[PDB]
């Protein structure tokens, strides 16, 4: 079924077992242990340094643990990227996710990571968004205008940008 | 061997970009073969070996510990960070950060380690003090990969990098334990498969570090040898090509195939 992809990433759900993850991603693409601890890390189009991937975090090391975290780089493209330096500077800490999306563009962001540290409870959810200007995203893994926006319990805690104009 | 020089030159014509190459004797430090040995190229992630050398120098001086855990947070993260993003809630040790920087080219791990040594300026100072008066780091990740033509920031020369690597791996610059740790990380490299390793025959040793940057930049530094021990250092850089990654990888592999042949 090919390497890891955006589609496989979106198919995988919180609460899934390790075996469900391996079955969807394609076990050949995946690893656990070593640098990645309890997690399952699945490689996409590689090419060398800075290759596309997803990492799925689990509630424990147990074989029956469940997915409590999803992260990816270079697997998801923004649907309509319109972020700019202007717009980035208008984002303020304490904004909700909705307020931020209204500021940066509804189509400018993808999910870099989402984690439920109290799974099955959703309290304390952390969310990192990757947000892109009109030409900023690339699946080749060198960006040209991007930002990191991070939230806890749906409220923006911080932001950082590289190479916005 | 003169033949390998033919392949390096061919690579330059095929890529439409300058290629720099050195093959050095590991013991003697003598240059065996070279091409554009004194021209500057962007280091990209190959600088991470030099970084962990500087960290190991601090550990030898009792100023740092491999087992020391560093707790960082979202503001520290930059993209292309597969290991540091996973270890966000519970930290990573200096040993784990150097392993992620070298073996996985993890960009956040490199910045965190740069913080421990005092930044790019301090790595450049360490290099100068070790006798490398050419190699310089100026920026942090991800900007150091920009590869602006004729921009000297974050560059090395093939001959300087080769001699620098030899001194990190074999001088008394680092203790023996530290030299062994550095070369063990490089031997565990996970992301350089399509390069020299693809030409390496069973039984040979290789410890290496790759890099990729903007503007077609690509490169690798390595210590390699027959019968499970390194005996030469090889440095290959290129920048400015419009060729694809696979295409750039393939040229480097072929240079590898030739120096292996004519060893």
């Amino acid at each position: 079924a090919g390497v890891m992809t955006g589609a496989k990433f979106t198919q995988i759900q919180f609460g899934m077992t390790r075996q469900q993850v391996l079955d969807i991603a394609g076990a050949e693409n995946c690893e656990t242990g070593g640098s990645f601890g309890d997690s399952i890390h699945c490689r996409g189009h590689a090419a060398g340094d800075y290759y596309a991937y997803a990492t799925f975090g689990f509630t424990s090391a147990a074989a029956d643990a469940k997915v409590d975290s999803k992260s990816q780089e270079k697997l998801l493209a923004p649907s309509a990227p319109t972020l700019t330096l202007a717009k980035f500077n208008q984002v303020t800490v304490g904004m909700t996710r909705a307020q931020v999306l209204a500021t940066v563009g509804q189509g400018s962001c993808t999910t870099w990571s989402e984690y439920y540290p109290a799974y099955p409870s959703t309290a304390g959810v952390t969310l990192s968004l990757s947000c892109f200007d009109v030409d900023g995203y690339s699946s080749t893994g060198f960006y040209r205008g991007s930002a990191h926006l991070w939230f806890t319990d749906g409220v923006l805690q911080g932001k950082r940008q590289w190479d916005l104009v | 061997h003169p033949e390998t020089l033919v392949k390096v030159k061919d690579a330059e014509d095929q890529l439409g970009a300058r290629v720099g190459y050195i093959e050095l004797d590991l013991n003697s430090g003598k240059i065996l073969e070279s091409f554009r040995p004194e021209e500057r190229f962007p280091m990209m992630s190959t600088f991470k070996v030099l970084l962990c050398g500087a960290v190991l120098s601090r550990i030898d001086a009792g100023q740092e510990q491999l087992g020391r855990r560093i707790h960082y947070s979202q503001n520290d993260l930059v993209y292309n960070s597969p290991v540091t993003e996973k270890h966000l809630t519970d930290g990573m040790t200096v040993r784990e950060l150097c392993s992620a920087a070298i073996t996985m080219s993890d960009n956040t791990a490199a910045n965190l380690l740069l913080t421990t040594i005092g930044g790019p300026k301090e790595l450049t100072a360490f290099l100068h003090n070790m006798g490398d008066h050419v190699t310089r780091l100026d920026r942090w990740e991800p900007e150091l990969n920009e590869a602006i033509p004729n921009d000297e920031r974050d560059t090395t020369m093939p001959a300087a990098m080769a001699t620098t690597l030899r001194k990190l791996l074999t001088g008394e610059l680092l203790t023996l334990a530290s030299r062994q740790q550095l070369i063990d990380w490089m031997e565990a490299d996970k992301v350089a498969g399509p390069l020299l390793r693809s030409a390496l025959p069973a039984g040979w040793f290789i410890a290496d570090k790759s890099g990729a940057g903007e503007r077609g930049s690509r490169g690798i530094i390595a210590a390699l040898g027959p019968d499970g021990k390194p005996s030469r250092i090889v440095v290959i850089y290129t920048t400015g090509s419009q060729a694809t990654m696979d295409e750039r990888n393939r040229q480097i592999a072929e240079i590898g195939a030739s120096l292996i042949k004519h060893w």
